[PDB]
């Protein structure tokens, strides 16, 4: 949200985390990305 | 966000799941959007316009022509299920909660899609503007441009 | 790092080592004679129970 | 129609024919319940008289599978950009780390651990413990007697 | 045949009607892989009857899973038989036993 | 290996020949949609 | 080379008809293992058999069924047949018939026999009738093999043929199917200490200790010799 | 085979422009009128292709080059 | 009661035996307990499945 | 059919340096690969005849704790080194070497007295480490003729290395022939000390197991 930009998110605010060495590159959907490791260890509990 | 990250992270981690904030943060950038406006400033005497949207015409309107104009503007956010349905694409928000509103809506107002999200591309079925298909999706929007 | 009682997180730290330090390719050969190692001793070893 | 009717009768020529474009054909794996990215990846596919697919142990945590009564979904990319974009990034070798936090998504365990554990062990002093020799004699001691 | 079980398994296998048992029966004469007839003793035998019993196996017969049912006799020949016990084995049955 | 009636024969004259390349066309299901949307007291077409 | 001092086959015991020892003179360090290593894998994996590979009899049609005046179905008809012991003579593909009536109980010995066939248990069980009236009549072939096959193998050799009523079994061509060894520090004296060892094995009758021994080191050497070059 | 791709990744760093560019070596190469600059090892057209992008000898830019090449030698 | 059973038929009471490898022949260490199971087949068969 | 094996026939061997070699087999049999791979493992490890040196009766104390007076390293390494030297006899039984030099402190394998059949594959070896001065130091080795490998704490000093061997192993593949893909395809990888090339020593071998146990068949395939 820091970044200014109105369209998508800059890749100077982002780092990689991922399995490669170098700064994310231009066009990998980052949301794609996102919002799928969150939920993937659904292993939490229920009824408190 | 911060708040937000660390409620999450608390949960996430009492449990042993190591996970980034950034994938957090852009929940919470997904989610924080359709700013609302108590002032016109020579926009648009409504509201539920977009935040970034909002942005470009503040830009484009008080640096070139008028900057007495100014829009003040309340950035108010919007839960998932709500604000996934706020797109401008009729297309895509429709197969995710509910379709005959979206139509009725989207045939009253007489709206146009671009096809500019993915669900775009996958439901007309080209390349997606991201990863490879990127570069074709970049190279068609500069050739739209003179035709 | 091989002069240890090498548990589960010596040979994670020990991969995570290779792969920081040589690459790709040498932490992921180094992987598989690993796995490769450790199929032939377990039944070497025996582990009964 | 001779195409036809001789992969039909399944002669051994086409046996040869088989292996020799299998040979450099790439082909990709995936778990019906997936949830996340490593749940489907590319291999190189080996013919073996069986039938039930050859899944390699590490990636074993990646697919989440259980040697238990399961099925796997198997997919051809056909177009050569298809097979070079499988290779380029849904490969196995290439998504050692995980795409989440960054810890290392291949964690071995079980009989690996166990095994290497034991052998970089020592009761008190086996057979032979003054012995002093290079490095590579130690296995050509331990196959046969002495220690 | 189970090496080590509970004993429950005998009474299942007596109580559900999948073998082939004997009722007031007292000696076999004939035995066949399919067919198998009993001569009841006076004793169990009333009269305005002949006195024998029939009972015809199954073999080779559709089951529902697509399986087959199979009974497979347990006496030989010439052997006193008495009431209440087995005398053909239906499917995962030994010797009267859930044997699966 | 979509419906596009169009692109199955001749992907599969691509391969025969060792051709191996793709035009993607438009799916059917794309025009069942369309076509079940008419149905209704909604236009709905593509521009230019 | 220092006076290697190869071993010889000496005192060959027989326990009993289908059981056996055999002893083999002192050898240097290191060597007992192995040898009986190799000795026991060759002689479990490839060793020529004679077996049962397909019966056919008038009587019934399919081995899903039962025949008047039998106990057991065909089904262990074919298998006890498989069970069934027996050598032959230098012809392979040798064709024996089986023919009896009455109540009483049916063995290997009632079987008409040729001069190349010869059969080392007659107490077999073919799983005898019931009825006075039944009276079987079967004839079957017998030929030698040295590996396990199954019946789907010999499926395509057999297109035209096998019409209805010749059934098919699966053949084992294993006659030994069971062996051990065991190693000790004997028979040396006036020299550095040699080890002997000692091979335990039980046969089914159709193949002799020796025979099989020497097939073995034979075929040992046979594939030995390549690597010498 | 090749078991990392990582050197053509070097070679052009974008991980995107790879994939196109050895796709469009490849299409020419299986339609024929050109010849493996890399000696081949009975290997498909892809394999020798990216193997090339990796040797360093073959991009984006020297394929336009050439291209035009022809495109004005006709 | 069932290392008194094991003692009858000349077993060891504590179920370890010593076994050997089918490939190398090497004797295995620490002894292994070996047994007898009652094993089901079950209808889940690859040859449906396919 | 009955009695027909297949013989290997694709033998071609690749090898890295003069002492790496890199062994390649056809497929064979079922089961008779890893058989065949462990037997001749077993032979090369267990038995082998060979040229090595046995013990030193080095100048001073005949105790493991030594003193420097010089070397400045210990004799236990020294020893390590001198377990490094591939000693080639051609007739002669056991004999006595000793080597002498000046104080520059390069000592290699040349340092050693010339016998007509003593032999060292590479004179560059190390056998003592730089010298601090010119001071000189009696060896007094000797070698001895045997075979297989044997430990020094039971038949004494350092050891015997009598094996010319490094390190030895094997892998067993599947593969196919025609139709069928049950077959084994062995794999021989074994690193060799020096004075034996390494298929010189796997025909060695091959021949050492033929005639160990060519008795046993009874003068077979006569004809």
């Amino acid at each position: 949200v820091s970044c200014d930009t109105d369209f998508g998110v800059c890749a100077h605010c982002y780092g990689r985390d991922l399995a490669r060495g170098h700064i994310i590159n231009k066009g990998e959907a980052i949301g794609v990305i996102a919002a799928q490791s969150i939920g993937e260890p659904g292993t939490q509990l229920t009824m408190r | 966000t911060r708040y937000i990250v660390n409620e999450v992270q608390d949960v996430y981690r009492l449990q042993g799941v190591k996970i980034n904030d950034k994938h957090i943060e852009v929940i919470v950038r997904q989610m924080l959007r359709k700013a609302t406006i108590v002032n016109a400033g020579s926009s648009d005497f409504l509201e539920g316009e977009q935040v970034e949207y909002s942005r470009v015409k503040i830009a484009n309107r008080e640096l070139e022509a008028n900057g007495k104009v100014g829009a003040t503007y309340s950035r108010d956010l919007l839960g998932i299920t709500k604000a996934s349905l706020a797109t401008e694409s009729f297309i895509s928000a429709a197969s995710f909660q509910e379709t005959t509103r979206v139509l009725t809506e989207a045939a009253v107002a007489g709206k146009r899609d671009e096809l500019r999200g993915l669900k775009e591309n996958v439901i007309v079925g080209r390349l997606i503007p991201a990863g490879t298909g990127y570069a074709y999706h970049q190279d068609r929007m500069r050739r739209r441009a003179a035709g | 790092i091989v002069n240890q009682a090498l548990g589960k997180k010596a040979i994670s730290k020990m991969l995570n080592t290779c792969y920081r330090i040589l690459g790709l390719k040498p932490t992921v050969i180094f992987a598989d004679q690993i796995m490769y190692t450790g199929f032939a001793y377990a039944a070497r070893s025996g582990a009964s129970v | 129609k001779a195409a036809k009717k001789m992969v039909e009768r399944e002669e051994a020529v086409v046996w040869d024919i088989l292996d020799e474009v299998i040979r450099e054909h790439p082909v990709l794996l995936n778990r019906a319940p997936t949830l996340h990215r490593l749940g489907i990846q590319a291999f190189e596919p080996v013919l073996i008289e069986g039938k039930a697919i050859q899944l390699h142990p590490l990636v074993c945590a990646a697919y989440n599978a259980d040697f238990d009564g399961d099925q796997m979904a198997v997919h051809v990319p056909l177009t050569l950009e298809a097979q070079l974009e499988a290779r380029a990034l849904m490969m196995s070798t290439n998504n050692i780390l995980s795409p989440a936090n960054g810890e290392p998504i291949i964690v071995p365990s079980q009989d690996v651990v166990l095994g290497l554990y034991y052998m970089t062990r020592d009761c008190v002093n086996a057979k032979g413990e003054g012995m002093v020799l290079t490095g590579p004699k130690e296995a050509e001691r331990l196959y046969r007697s002495g220690l | 045949k189970p090496l080590v079980g509970t004993g429950m398994e005998r009474a299942v296998a007596v109580d559900s009607g999948v073998t082939a048992v004997a009722k007031r029966g007292g000696v076999v004469q004939y035995v066949d892989a399919s067919r198998i007839v009993i001569k009841v003793n006076e004793d169990e035998m009333y009269p305005g009857e002949a006195g024998i019993d029939i009972y015809n196996l199954t073999k080779y017969t559709r089951s529902n899973q697509n399986t087959c049912i199979n009974q497979m006799p347990c006496v030989s020949l010439g052997e006193p038989v008495e009431r209440g016990d087995v005398l053909a084995d239906g499917p995962s049955t030994d010797l009267g036993e859930l044997a699966l | 290996k979509s419906d596009d009636v169009n692109g199955r024969t001749k992907m599969y004259k691509n391969i025969v020949d060792g051709n191996h390349q793709m035009e993607p066309g438009m799916p059917e299901s794309f025009n069942v949609l369309l076509k079940e949307i008419r149905s209704l007291g909604i236009n709905i077409e593509l521009e230019d | 080379v220092t006076e290697f001092l190869k071993p010889r086959l000496v005192d060959i015991e027989q326990v009993s008809s289908t059981h056996a020892k055999v002893t083999l003179e002192p050898l240097e360090r290191g060597f007992g293992h192995t040898l009986g290593n190799a000795l026991r894998r060759i002689l479990l994996s490839s060793m020529p058999g004679c077996a049962v590979t397909e019966v056919e009899i008038d009587g019934v049609l399919h081995e899903y069924s039962t025949k008047e005046g039998v106990q057991e179905d065909i089904l262990e008809i074919l298998l006890n047949l498989k069970g069934l012991a027996v050598r032959v003579q230098g012809k392979d593909e040798v064709i024996l018939t089986l023919n009896k009536s009455g109540i009483g109980p049916v063995t290997a010995a009632d079987i008409t026999h040729d001069g190349d066939v010869e059969i080392v248990k007659p107490q077999h069980v073919i799983c005898h009738l019931t009825d006075e009236n039944a009276s079987i009549s079967m004839r079957i072939k017998v030929q030698r093999g040295r590996g396990y096959v199954p019946a789907s193998t010999r499926i395509h050799s057999e297109e035209d043929e096998r019409p209805i009523g010749r059934l098919l079994v699966d053949a084992c061509y294993s006659p030994v199917e069971r062996i051990a060894y065991n190693v000790e520090a004997a028979r040396v004296e006036q020299r550095t200490d040699l080890d002997k060892l000692v091979i335990e094995m039980e046969t089914n009758g159709t193949i002799d200790p020796e025979e099989a021994i020497r097939r073995a080191a034979t075929i040992l050497a046979e594939q030995l010799e390549a690597f010498v070059d | 085979a090749r078991v990392t791709v990582q050197d053509a990744v070097e070679k052009i760093g974008n991980r995107f422009d790879l994939v196109l560019v050895a796709a469009r070596r490849a299409r020419q190469m299986q339609v024929g009128g050109k010849d493996p600059l890399v000696p081949e090892e009975n290997d498909k057209t892809t394999v020798i292709a990216l193997r090339e992008i990796e040797e360093g000898l073959i991009n984006n830019q020297i394929l336009d080059v050439r291209e035009r090449q022809e495109q004005q030698e006709q | 009661e069932i290392k008194e059973l094991l003692k009858l038929g000349d077993l060891p009471t504590s179920g370890q035996i010593r076994l050997y490898d089918g490939r190398t022949g090497e004797q295995f260490e620490r002894p292994v307990t070996v047994g007898y199971m009652y094993m089901l087949k079950l209808n889940h068969l690859v040859d449906d499945k396919m």
